């Protein structure tokens, strides 16, 4: 329970660190740590395959593309530090306003089965998977040109 | 009195904070395009996590499917957007200084 | 008539009346009745209560206008250059003054409307015209010469438009149906419906 | 439905041919083959549009009769 | 409660799309195969298939010749349109066998 | 030239057109979700 | 020569007034981003607004129109000063 | 200078007029597919680089 | 399995055409007319109703004026996405279809830009991308909250209503169209300002996505008219006209007048075809007259449908605003006529590729009298 709470609470700090830092490379590192913490949150809800998917697709592949771009477009963004006290508390107040008093539901634990998930992906929800494949094909054809 | 109720409230707070940090973070703290897309990815991950949470809550498979759909669509969008960013930076004229930081 | 000898149009007997006949056998309504909140806000009995219920609209509009202008200023200020002055000290007066002056104008409008209706005792066009005239007069206190005339006229004209097209227009054309037989003319042989058409359900957004 | 649809279609095929010649800078009599083709296809298309309109008119009549609109035999004659 | 046991090899599965309708007409075949549906395609439908094949051959040749590949475009277009229309006819015949669509000729022809 | 017959035929044509239009204006919702309003319509859903 | 309209003001003074529009131009995405976000949240909140009288709605629209400042007006008059 | 300039002009005009029909029609097609190949996002441009004077595939891209 | 075959045939068709084009790629046929005809034939297998037949008609008329196999393939992808937007039954279908369409828009915008046009076209594509990410993220977050609260995914909700407001391009969600379509190819702007709307209109009508609020359509009408009157550039005029008209059509569609909006979208496609694919002044003049709603052409019928639906619902403010904003927009259209014939000598490119432009002008002139029954 303490471990679950620590992860749920750490997600917000790892999200704040991304926007606050002025270096695009450092924000990517913070985002990778955020993605791992999201894997860890999904473990508490009972998902292993889905939490694996988040790490494989995002940490494994997407971050590599982001960092490839970041080195290619390398720019001097160490111009100045504008992180005055007045700005940071304003950001925190905005965040508190948005994330307060929303409807909360008891924390669930749900065991998943990739047998059932596979059967549904390829029998009943087969319309979904083929359209996702079409979207991937669109992205491939568009990005390569 | 109930740990699950407390954990549910903490999760709601955390996930909402992650979403709002993703959507408004890079624009509030004026950043380059590359950070904007990374924060958009953060927000999409927040929404997909909420759907997985709902699936665990209701013992239903709809959110699992919608989450894999989010992962695919977000990755495709990010790939195309990074293509556009690289092409945009390669066409920059010498006088242009912070081409990527339109939010300046 | 389409002739040059007798007057065009026609006349209906005032003595003779036609019994109302239902447009359809069974009536199903997809138009919801006014809510209790709408009747509460529309109530002008207590002028203070009427004013305080309807000002949040004016304050909201003033806040959006001030936020628009303040963001136009903020967008321009350079992040790369450190600024000696404090930006919020510059920007807060904009939003606060816009919101305050908008709220004051809306307060005059609503208060004068309710006070005139109470004193007159009747719901009329004149209450809106007088409240608008007062609001436009407050708008043009120290303004140059055309504006003392034009703003009372515009602010008075606005409630006339609201009354004419928000209240009179709907009530004038309630009876007209468009299906079955024309509202005036039921003697004519047109297909008669068992039920009225429902083109949409009652809305819930 | 319309009893003048085919004549209209033939005239409108003439409209197509002559307008296409005028826009391109040619005289109205140029490219004679376009005139015959435009007239014939436009006549056939105008006819076909008329039957499509009639068919959906009749479908609407059937639907409203099912729903409860008490259409008479003469009203049923209005929809061919 | 207790987890229900699952048999891994026999897990209930179903096709993605379903036609929500009870058969109005008699059911010659509850689950027709592809060849059963093709064998029940009417002669007029086959003539329509042949007409589409010929028309698409002519059109494919006309369009491909503008790109200096007339023969290949003609054959590809013919195959494409013929396959599509044949599947449409087979779907109609399968619906007729299932009793969803009119089947008087089908029931007479194959008892 | 029977003007009376022409007048009455023209008026009959216009009156028939009006009746047809008012029948054509009797429209319920055709929404696929709306099974209540259209309960009697013969439909099949493939979904 | 033809009769022509008299142009008020001096040529160089008018040109100097017009040159005050030549200032660093921000890109419009920054305004659009905030408008999109707050507009989405605003549309969500509007469904919960109380029903207002048509007269009050029209007066609010009039006040908003009068209070609206064109983006060019701020452009010409903006000073990076206290 | 006028005499010499018109000598060069005559050489050019002689070069243009002296081409045979089959060559002229081929050159018309060269100009046409030059215009069609101006778009550099075409799929074929990814395949090959075309010779400028005669739009024939010269080397792969 | 037979019900699945109907959808599967469309896939197999598209895949084999794709691989045939990849194999038969040559300089001899850069304009692949044969694959265009094959794509048009393949899209006939997806027609099941009148709205789907309208989708097919517009898709084919669009694919005629795209050049190359690759752009035609992505137009076919847009057609598939639109066909599934019409058939979507819950949140997931809506999302999958519409962001697939957004991906197709990004690709089509990228591939129709020259090297000299990259600086502005790629900027507009990137700005469109970020705004679309905002819209989709808000949609899916609120969808997660709704799916948690109700236990079911129902496409009759405020969330999908606001998302479809973004897709339509009304009131506070029209800026992405202004930024993107100003910097992209004229055909890309034309096909993606008309074709996407039909699927959204069908989804709204069929899934009961209607709200009691009239503010957004009113704001769309007034803002579009006034900004059209104040806009110097011609592209902005045409772009703001669509905002005004789609706000008015949104007001009509909420009240259940599906037939009239389905006719309006087609008449608007035909009317906009000529002004966007400007090759002749006279064709553009007729197109601009049709967009204005002017009587001798089919555009009068389409606007008349919407206006006739307005008087039925009997909302006076909407009618008064409609009249005044229509006058204001008419001034901008008159500016467009003035620029062509009454300002200066005009010389345009001789782009003699009027595939369906002459047919569209003929249809605008002719079609008024056959369709007069509608109004
Ligand atoms: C109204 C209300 C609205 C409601 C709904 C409206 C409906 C909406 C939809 C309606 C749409 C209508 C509007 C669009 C109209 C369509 C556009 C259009 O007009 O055509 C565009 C298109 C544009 O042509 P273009 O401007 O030259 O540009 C194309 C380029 O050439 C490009 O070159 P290319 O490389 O692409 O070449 C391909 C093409 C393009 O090539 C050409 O077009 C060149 C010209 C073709 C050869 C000349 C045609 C010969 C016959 C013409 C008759 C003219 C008579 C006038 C003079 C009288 C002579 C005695 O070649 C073809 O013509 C293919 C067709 C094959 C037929 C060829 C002729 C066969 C021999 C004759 C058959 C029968 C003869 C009997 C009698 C003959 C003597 C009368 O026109 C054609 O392609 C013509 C195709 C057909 C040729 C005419 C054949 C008619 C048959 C003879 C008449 C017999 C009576 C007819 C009834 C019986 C039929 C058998
Ligand atoms: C079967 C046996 C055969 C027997 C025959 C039976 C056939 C039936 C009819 C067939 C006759 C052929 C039709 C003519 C086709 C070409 C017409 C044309 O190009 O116009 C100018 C053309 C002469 O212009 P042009 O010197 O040769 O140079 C034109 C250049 O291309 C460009 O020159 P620009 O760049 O210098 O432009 C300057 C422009 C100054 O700029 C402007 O003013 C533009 C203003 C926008 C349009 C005007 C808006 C107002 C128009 C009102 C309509 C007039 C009728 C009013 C009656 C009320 C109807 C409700 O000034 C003008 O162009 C002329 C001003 C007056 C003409 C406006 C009327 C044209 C309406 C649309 C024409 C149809 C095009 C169809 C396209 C076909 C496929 C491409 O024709 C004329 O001599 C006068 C116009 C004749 C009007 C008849 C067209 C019917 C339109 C009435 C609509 C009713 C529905 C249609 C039913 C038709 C009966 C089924
Ligand atoms: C931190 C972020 C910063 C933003 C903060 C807010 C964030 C948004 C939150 C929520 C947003 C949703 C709600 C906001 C309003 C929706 C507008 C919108 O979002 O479009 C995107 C818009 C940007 O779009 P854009 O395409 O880039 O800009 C187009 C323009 O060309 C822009 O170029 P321009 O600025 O250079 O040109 C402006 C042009 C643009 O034209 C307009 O502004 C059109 C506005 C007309 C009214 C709009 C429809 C009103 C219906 C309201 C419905 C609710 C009430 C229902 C009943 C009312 C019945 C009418 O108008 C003018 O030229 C200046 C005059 C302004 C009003 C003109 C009418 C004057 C009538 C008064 C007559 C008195 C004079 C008599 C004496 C005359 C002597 C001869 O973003 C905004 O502007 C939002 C700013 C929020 C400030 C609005 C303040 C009041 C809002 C409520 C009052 C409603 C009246 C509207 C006032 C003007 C609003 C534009
Ligand atoms: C020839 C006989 C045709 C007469 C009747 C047609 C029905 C039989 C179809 C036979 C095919 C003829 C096509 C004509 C219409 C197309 C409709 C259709 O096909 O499906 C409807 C039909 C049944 O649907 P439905 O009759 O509409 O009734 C269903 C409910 O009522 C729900 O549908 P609903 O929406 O109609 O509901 C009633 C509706 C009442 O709605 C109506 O009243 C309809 C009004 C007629 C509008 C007509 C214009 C539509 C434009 C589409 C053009 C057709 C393109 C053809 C595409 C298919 C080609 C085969 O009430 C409403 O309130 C809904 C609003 C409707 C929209 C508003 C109408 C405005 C339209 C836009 C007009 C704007 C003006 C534009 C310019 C016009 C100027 C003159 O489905 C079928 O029968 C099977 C479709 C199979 C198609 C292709 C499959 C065969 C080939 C497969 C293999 C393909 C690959 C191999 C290729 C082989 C060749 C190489
Ligand atoms: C634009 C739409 C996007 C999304 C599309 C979703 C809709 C498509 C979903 C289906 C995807 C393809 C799945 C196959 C479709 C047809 C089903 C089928 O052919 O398989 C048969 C399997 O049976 C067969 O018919 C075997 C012959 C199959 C021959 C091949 C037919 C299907 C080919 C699929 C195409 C893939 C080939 C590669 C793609 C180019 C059905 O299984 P059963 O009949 O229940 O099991 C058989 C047991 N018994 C017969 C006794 C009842
Ligand atoms: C009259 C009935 C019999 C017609 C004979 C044709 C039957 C042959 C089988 C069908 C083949 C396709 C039909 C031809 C239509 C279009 C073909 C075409 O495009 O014509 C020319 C060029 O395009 C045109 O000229 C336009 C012609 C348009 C159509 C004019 C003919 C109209 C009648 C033919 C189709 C009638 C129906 C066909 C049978 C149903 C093709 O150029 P090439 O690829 O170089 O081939 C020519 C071979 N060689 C040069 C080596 C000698
Ligand atoms: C009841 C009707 C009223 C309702 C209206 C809607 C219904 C429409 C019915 C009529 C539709 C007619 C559409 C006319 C389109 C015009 C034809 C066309 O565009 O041809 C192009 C085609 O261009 C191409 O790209 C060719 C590739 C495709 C070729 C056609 C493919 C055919 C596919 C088969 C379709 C059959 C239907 C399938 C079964 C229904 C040729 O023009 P270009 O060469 O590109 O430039 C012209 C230059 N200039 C005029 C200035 C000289
Ligand atoms: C588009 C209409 C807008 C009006 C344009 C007028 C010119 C604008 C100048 C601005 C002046 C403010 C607007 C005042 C117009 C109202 C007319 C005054 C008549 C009047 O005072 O009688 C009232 C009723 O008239 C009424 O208030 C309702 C009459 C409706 C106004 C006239 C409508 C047709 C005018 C169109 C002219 C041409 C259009 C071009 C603008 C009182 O009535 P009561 O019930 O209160 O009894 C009293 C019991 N206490």
């Amino acid at each position: 329970m303490l471990l679950i709470y620590i992860m749920l609470s750490n997600i917000v700090v790892l999200a704040l660190s991304v926007v606050l830092t002025s270096s695009p490379f450092m924000a990517l590192m913070y985002s990778i740590l955020l993605y791992l913490n999201v894997q860890t949150i999904l473990w508490s809800l009972g998902y292993d395959f889905m939490a694996l998917i988040y790490a494989l697709v995002y940490v494994g592949a997407l971050a590599v593309l982001f960092l490839f771009v970041v080195m290619m477009v390398r720019i001097q963004v160490s111009t100045l530090s504008t992180k005055t006290i007045q700005s940071v508390l304003s950001w925190l107040a905005i965040i508190l306003i948005f994330s307060y008093g929303d409807v909360s539901f008891s924390f669930p634990c749900g065991a998943e089965s990739l047998l059932n998930f596979g059967t549904q992906l390829y029998s009943s929800c087969s319309d979904l998977t083929l359209l996702n494949s079409l979207a991937l094909t669109i992205a491939l054809f568009g990005s390569l040109v | 009195h109930n740990d699950a109720e407390f954990l549910g409230a903490v999760y709601n707070f955390s996930i909402r904070s992650v979403f709002i940090t993703g959507i408004l973070g890079a624009v509030y703290w004026r950043r380059n395009l590359i950070t904007m897309l990374l924060c958009s990815e953060i927000a999409f991950i927040a929404c997909s996590v909420n759907f997985l949470y709902a699936s665990a809550y209701l013992n239903d498979m709809a959110g699992m499917l919608f989450s894999i759909t989010i992962t695919t669509i977000s990755a495709c969008e990010t790939a195309l957007g990074l293509a556009l960013c690289v092409g945009y930076f390669q066409s920059r004229a010498a006088n242009e200084v912070e081409a990527l930081n339109l939010l300046k | 008539t389409f002739n040059y000898v007798i007057p065009y149009g026609g006349s209906s007997s005032y003595t003779i009346n036609n019994e109302p006949v239902k447009a359809e056998e069974v009536t199903v309504d997809f138009s919801k009745e006014p809510s209790a909140s709408s009747l509460k806000l529309a109530d002008k009995s207590d002028w203070i209560a009427y004013t305080f219920n309807n000002v949040p609209l004016m304050a909201t509009v003033g806040l959006l206008a001030g936020a628009h202008e303040a963001f136009l200023h903020y967008e321009r200020t350079p992040i790369y250059g450190k600024r000696t002055y404090n930006i919020i000290k510059k920007l807060a007066p904009i939003v606060i003054n816009k919101t305050a002056y908008a709220t004051l104008l809306g307060a005059i409008f609503c208060a004068t409307d309710a006070l005139y209706e109470n004193y007159s005792g009747k719901k009329s066009y004149t209450s809106g015209m007088v409240a608008g005239a007062a609001t436009g007069a407050v708008f043009a206190i120290g303004r140059p010469l055309p504006q003392p005339l034009v703003w009372p006229l515009v602010f008075a004209a606005a409630p006339v438009i609201a009354d004419l097209f928000g209240e009179v227009y709907p009530e004038s054309m309630k009876s007209a149906r468009g299906y079955g037989t024309p509202y005036g003319f039921e003697n004519l042989d047109d297909a008669v419906p068992t039920r009225n058409p429902i083109r949409r359900n009652p809305h819930h957004y | 439905g319309w009893e003048y649809a085919g004549t209209y279609g033939a005239l409108c095929g003439m409209v197509y041919a002559i307008g296409s010649n005028v826009i391109s800078g040619r005289a109205w009599f140029r490219r004679p083959w376009v005139h015959v083709t435009s007239v014939t296809l436009s006549y056939l298309g105008s006819k076909l549009l008329d039957e499509v309109q009639d068919t959906y008119y009749l479908e609407h009549l059937k639907r409203v009769e099912r729903k409860g609109l008490q259409v008479t035999e003469e009203h049923k004659k209005l929809f061919s | 409660t207790w987890p229900k046991p699952i048999n891994p090899y026999d897990v209930p599965s179903s096709p993605a799309y379903h036609r929500l309708q009870e058969p109005s007409y008699p059911v010659i075949d509850k689950d027709p195969d592809f060849w059963t549906a093709v064998s029940n395609v009417r002669k007029e439908e086959w003539g329509t298939t042949a007409a589409v094949a010929a028309g698409t051959f002519v059109m494919g040749y006309y369009l491909g010749a503008k790109g200096h590949t007339g023969k290949a475009s003609a054959y590809f277009t013919s195959f494409l349109a013929t396959k599509s229309i044949t599947l449409y006819h087979a779907y109609n015949s399968a619906d007729r066998l299932m009793g969803f669509k009119e089947n008087s000729r089908e029931v007479v022809k194959n008892v | 030239v029977d003007s009376q017959a022409e007048w009455y035929a023209e008026y009959d044509k216009l009156e028939k057109a009006r009746q047809k239009r008012r029948i054509w204006k009797w429209r319920d919702s055709d929404s696929r979700d709306e099974y209540a309003i259209n309960a009697e319509e013969p439909v099949i859903y493939i979904r | 020569d033809e009769p022509k309209h008299q142009i008020p003001g001096n040529a160089l003074d008018n040109w100097a007034f017009l040159r005050t529009y030549a200032k660093p131009l921000p890109d419009m995405i920054h305004y659009y981003y905030y408008v999109y976000l707050f507009g989405f949240f605003f549309v969500y909140k509007v469904a919960d607004f109380p029903e207002y009288s048509p007269r009050v709605l029209v007066m609010a629209a009039l006040i908003g129109s009068l209070f609206y400042v064109r983006r060019d007006w701020v452009h010409r008059e903006f000073k990076d000063s206290p | 200078s006028s005499a010499n300039n018109y000598d060069l002009l005559g050489q050019q005009h002689k070069f243009e007029n002296s081409k045979v029909f089959e060559e002229m029609l081929v050159e018309e097609e060269i100009a046409k597919d030059r215009e069609l190949l101006e778009d550099k996002n075409l799929a074929v441009h990814q395949l090959y680089i075309f010779d400028p004077q005669t739009q024939l595939a010269a080397r792969p891209r | 399995m037979w019900e699945n075959l109907w959808y599967l045939d469309i896939l197999i068709n598209v895949l084999i055409i794709t691989i045939f084009g990849l194999i038969s790629c040559s300089s001899s046929a850069t304009k692949s007319y044969d694959l265009k005809g094959c794509f048009i034939i393949s899209m006939v297998g997806g027609v099941y109703d009148i709205p789907s037949a309208i989708l097919w008609c517009l898709a084919s008329l669009s694919i005629l004026n795209f050049n190359g196999f690759f752009a035609s393939l992505f137009l076919v992808f847009t057609w598939i996405s639109n066909l599934f937007a019409m058939q979507s039954l819950n949140f997931l279908g809506i999302y999958l279809a519409f962001e697939m369409q957004s991906l197709c828009l990004l690709v089509l915008g990228k591939i129709t830009a020259n090297e000299n046009q990259r600086w502005f076209a790629y900027r507009g594509l990137l700005k469109y991308l970020v705004l679309s990410l905002i819209a989709g993220s808000i949609f899916i977050f609120h969808a997660s909250s709704s799916y948690l609260q109700s236990g079911v995914m129902i496409s009759d909700s405020l969330v999908t209503y606001v998302f479809l407001l973004f897709k339509l391009g009304v009131a506070p969600f029209h800026m992405y169209t202004l930024e993107l379509f100003s910097v992209v190819s004229r055909h890309v702007a034309f096909v993606f300002s008309t074709l996407p709307k039909l699927s959204v209109l069908y989804l709204i009508s069929n899934s009961n996505i209607g709200s009691e609020c009239v503010w957004w359509g009113l704001i769309s009408l007034w803002l579009g008219s006034i900004s059209q009157y104040q806009s110097v550039f011609v592209r902005s005029i045409l772009l703001y006209s669509s905002v005004a008209e789609i706000g008015l059509v949104l007001l009509v569609l909420q009240e259940g007048f599906s037939w009239e909006a389905f006719s309006w979208v087609s008449i608007y496609f035909l009317s906009l075809s000529g002004v966007w694919h400007a090759n002749s002044k006279f064709v553009s003049a007729i197109s601009v007259a049709s967009i204005a709603g002017l009587p001798p052409f089919l555009g009068f019928i389409g606007k008349a449908q919407i206006l006739k639906s307005l008087v039925s619902i009997n909302l006076g403010i909407l009618i008064f605003s409609s009249i005044l904003a229509a006058t204001i927009s008419f001034i901008g259209y008159l500016r467009l006529i003035r620029l062509m014939y009454l300002v200066s000598p005009v010389k345009w490119k001789n782009n003699k590729d009027s595939s369906f432009i002459n047919w569209s002008t003929w249809m605008l002139t002719v079609g008024t009298l056959p369709m007069v029954y509608s109004v």
